[PDB]
């Protein structure tokens, strides 16, 4: 079973695991990404403006 | 299915196969809605009362 996530540009998604290796991170910042329930986490970030 | 927004406001559409956030302001797209996300920004005025002591 895998999911699949829709980001928007205002957010850096971050998913380890995948169908690239084992021993790495995988980078989107904006669009949609593939995540395998065991095989991939996925851990999101806002890029947003504070003050 | 088709989304509409008034010349005051912008749609901003992520998704599959639309990697490039696409934003058009005042117009119609069309979404899958399970598999794409719409978002938007009010482009109206901002009357600020700027104060100064």
């Amino acid at each position: 079973m895998g999911n699949c996530h829709t980001v928007g540009p205002n957010e850096a998604l971050v998913v380890s695991g995948g169908c690239c290796g084992s021993d790495y991170k995988q980078y989107v910042f904006g669009g949609w990404a593939w995540a395998w329930w065991c095989i991939s986490d996925t851990q999101r970030l806002s890029l947003e403006v504070m003050t | 299915m088709f989304f509409t927004c008034g010349p005051n406001e912008a749609m901003v559409v992520s998704g599959f196969c639309r990697s490039p956030p696409v934003m058009v302001a005042g117009g119609r797209v069309f979404v899958l809605p399970c598999i794409q996300q719409i978002q938007r920004i009010s482009l109206n005025t901002l009357t600020l009362n700027v104060k100064s002591e």
